[PDB]
């Protein structure tokens, strides 16, 4: 039974099951705001991911989804460092991740992208970090002459150097979280039936 | 590479 | 539309399944001398244990086995502390767990037990910690009921700082490891029929 | 303390 090949093939399969189960759990804790459960599941997800020796496209997407949720959960923590470049704030790191998944769902993707960009600037402005807002803006909106949705609105706001703006009340941190929770509901609909959870659910049903 | 858990900008 | 309680119960069940699978992976890494796999799998098992909501006798036993193997693998690392009592060295810690596992105290068990005792002493001596070595002897061989051929000889060898005596050449670390690996093979045969590994073996057969 | 040691 201990044929190395067959064992290697089986362990890849089992690790995929564990990864999916842990992503499911991370998503639910995220949605529910179960902060301690989220931390535990995160530690487990991280270890399981570090243990992988191979990646299907589905596994890579699942890793991205876990990374995305951990950046978003830390979005107001301007001192948390998720990239080698210590300048990159957590919501900027979330944006970079988002730029690798769900592109084919273009309307929801654009909506979430825009809200993250808005709040990447808002969290700096509301902290009184006006210079950092300017630097974030430059990194996420590219060439100053390039045009992008909400860019000119955000430049006006940054230039006024006030910790409060009405625009950030409408496109708020809570509104961003709600759109992201909608995306999380979608991941849940797709993954709530994966092997490990479905098997566990019938044991306790 | 930073995976799921972050470092602290306010250190060293 | 999901029930939060059934979900949490299902997550606790999956955690037990993953515990069993990771234990198997830990054993195979140990057996094969795959040091990095061992460390990564250790990290995974450690995180996953926090998903349990209770602990059955089987699960405590499973955790013990994992704990045992990690102490053994860390046997030469006098850096590592595994007990609240800072004086207990890794092989001593292993020894304590070895006496905790619900299992038959047969010939193989006693043999592994004594080999660990010997090596607990030998690594102290290899480090020139001769006084620590005597204290270790006292803790693990001080009991009149803890008998072993050459038990007295062992203490004299210590007292005379004879790190490279023929006794230690013969009852070596590698000799200890071969006997333990032999026991690990048994655990592998016992646990290869647990849910996750069996399901995965079936997928790939 | 479970599997990973204190230093």
């Amino acid at each position: 039974s201990e044929d190395a090949g067959l064992v290697a093939e089986a362990e890849a399969v089992a690790a995929g099951w564990m990864l999916d189960f842990l992503c499911l759990s991370l998503c639910r804790a995220f949605r529910d705001g179960r902060s301690e459960d989220f931390r535990r599941t995160r530690n487990s997800a991280e270890a399981i991911i570090h243990g992988l020796s191979s990646l299907t496209a589905c596994q890579l997407r699942t890793i991205y989804i876990c990374q995305f949720l951990t950046r978003i959960a830390a979005g107001k923590t301007l001192d948390a460092q998720f990239e080698n470049d210590e300048r990159i704030t957590p919501l900027e790191s979330a944006l970079m991740i988002w730029g690798s998944i769900e592109k084919e769902h273009d309307k929801l993707h654009e909506e979430i992208q825009n809200l993250i960009k808005i709040q990447a600037i808002a969290v700096c402005m509301e902290n009184g970090n006006f210079k950092e807002a300017e630097e974030v803006f430059e990194r996420i909106f590219g060439d100053p002459n390039s045009h992008m949705p909400f860019k000119s609105k955000l430049l006006m706001i940054i230039s006024q150097k006030d910790t409060f703006h009405s625009f950030f009340q409408h496109f708020s941190y809570n509104h961003m979280m709600e759109k992201i929770k909608s995306y999380v509901n979608y991941v849940l609909s797709e993954k709530s039936s994966t092997f490990l959870m479905k098997a566990a659910a019938k044991v306790v049903e | 590479k930073i995976l799921l858990t972050p470092r602290r900008r306010q250190r060293l």
